[PDB]
């Protein structure tokens, strides 16, 4: 929900009626889950024997996979699908069913949730993933565009990051919404662009040393012109096309099914075993939080 | 009536109602917050300078 | 029905908000003093022989904007023109509504000036005003950081072995000795520029907001928020407004 944007200048008589005024309902969101899984099977034999670093086969390759499918996690969360789902329109589901595709199985194609990209304010689509070349629409009651497309006419086409001036004006798009953002998770390949906030053209807050033995080269803690304090994340599993401002208490992870062991049939010498689990993504407001893609400059 | 139980041909589906709306409007006002409160009795005021 | 308890109280709240928001933008948005009455003050003969009889036929009202209280010196209608410079002080030689030249910045973007500034804070010092904040909207507020150190040269700001980042330029000290105190305000508009005082501006204050809960007649079950409200400055030129032009 949010209040109307018809602030104007809404001027009354003294001795007029109360007029109908202007308003509008909320509006809902809606997100799908999707299905992790990791698979394992070793023979009885190699799980009989005992490794010359290590116990069973079994444990140490469930352990193995257990690690994976979290990795796997961060990844999707951060990723920029498109919520890949077969349903539509289909979510206030009060008045009757959804016959169109229930008369079919396991046939059935595999469900994705919406990613950070797909959350907030995107532009469109490209299929399956959010599509970078095109800039996000505005909120209706502010002006605000959490979704910028980079310029980079600062920095020439050699080196490509994505800008030094475009990180300021998502904070400016962030406080005219509203939203309180306070962490800008970063890949590590571009960290350079933060700490290296130097090629401005001889300008610009560029660079000095006092010939000390302590060389740091390192930016962590951002100020906006505004006030809004930042503080800079690096993370491994980030793709390196986007930037994410966003706050840790705008995000939940939503868990239908949690990881459980599964014995499965073994049909001869093999000794089956599966990981799996159910797990979606939720944004309080698609305008909450901040995409800054990455563009060549002129 | 499902042979093979999936999520598609369920006739419940009952939804999940978050416990909260969220809003973003803010009302930060600092104009008003430091001009001050004067309460009149007419429709005009005036003053010299 | 489940899940949709009530939309009466969850309303309220909302335009109970919204009534306030309007009132920091209307009185930074530079419109017009409306009324239907005029020079009614100095005939000592009656309050107005030829508005009586309008019962409730009469337009609205409109409150003296930030922008009408100042030297506007002329209107563009029904708002303050954003063109034309204030009058000058006939005792002074101090003009507090002036229009950014943008020197700089070529036409390609619009470019609020981001120099001259100090002219302003000239006349207000011209005239006597004690002005010291500088009200802009966040859409402008990179133009003050950029003030900090850029001056299209060398001019060397400098890290010091440091990790924590700024750029952010709050106060500021003009060559009289001047000092003032930027402030951001989301329902500024994106033209203009306030330099004032907070003791200078006064919020006349006649009808509070109330709710009353009016008549049904009905399944209606409506409700209404009324209030009424004035703005005063105690001298125009105690007070400047700085717009933006390109060309």
């Amino acid at each position: 929900d949010a209040l109307a944007s018809v602030d104007g200048n809404n001027a009354h008589v003294e001795g007029s009626r109360a007029e109908d005024g202007e308003m509008k309902p909320t509006v809902i969101k809606s997100n799908v889950t999707q299905i992790l899984r990791k698979v394992v099977r070793v023979s009885d034999t190699a799980n009989t024997t005992a490794n010359y670093g290590r116990g069973r086969e079994l444990m140490y390759q469930l352990e193995k996979k257990g690690k994976e499918i979290k990795r796997d996690l961060e990844k999707i969360l951060l990723s920029g699908q498109a919520r890949t789902d077969v349903l539509a329109d289909q979510y206030l589901t009060n008045s009757a069913a959804d016959p169109a595709v229930a008369g079919l199985n396991d046939t059935h194609a595999a469900r994705k949730t919406g990613a950070f990209q797909f959350l907030c304010a995107h532009g469109g689509l490209a299929g399956g993933v959010v599509d970078k070349t095109k800039n996000g629409p505005a909120d209706p009651d502010t002006g605000a565009v959490t979704v910028k497309v980079a310029q980079n006419a600062s920095n020439p086409t050699t080196n490509i990051g994505f800008d030094e001036a475009d990180i300021f004006d998502m904070t400016l798009q962030l406080y005219t919404a509203g939203s309180e953002a306070d962490i800008i998770m970063i890949n590590p390949a571009h960290a350079k662009i933060f700490a290296g906030l130097q090629e401005n053209t001889q300008g610009s807050r560029k660079r000095i040393f006092e010939n000390t033995k302590q060389f740091i080269y390192e930016v962590n803690s951002i100020t906006d012109p505004l006030g809004q304090s930042y503080k800079i994340i690096v993370n491994r599993w980030m793709p390196t096309d986007a930037v994410y401002f966003f706050r840790s208490a705008d995000w939940t992870q939503m868990v239908l099914r949690a990881p459980k062991r599964t014995e499965l049939a073994k049909d001869g010498s093999y000794e089956k075993w599966m990981i799996e689990m159910e797990v979606g993504l939720r944004h309080r407001n698609p305008y909450a939080s901040g995409v800054l893609f990455t563009a060549a400059g002129k | 009536n499902p042979t093979l139980f999936v999520s598609y041909d369920q006739n419940g589906k009952k939804l999940s109602f978050a416990n909260w709306i969220s809003v973003l409007s803010p009302q930060d006002t600092p104009f008003v917050s430091m001009t001050g409160k004067e309460s009149i009795n007419q429709t005009i005021f005036s003053w010299q300078t």
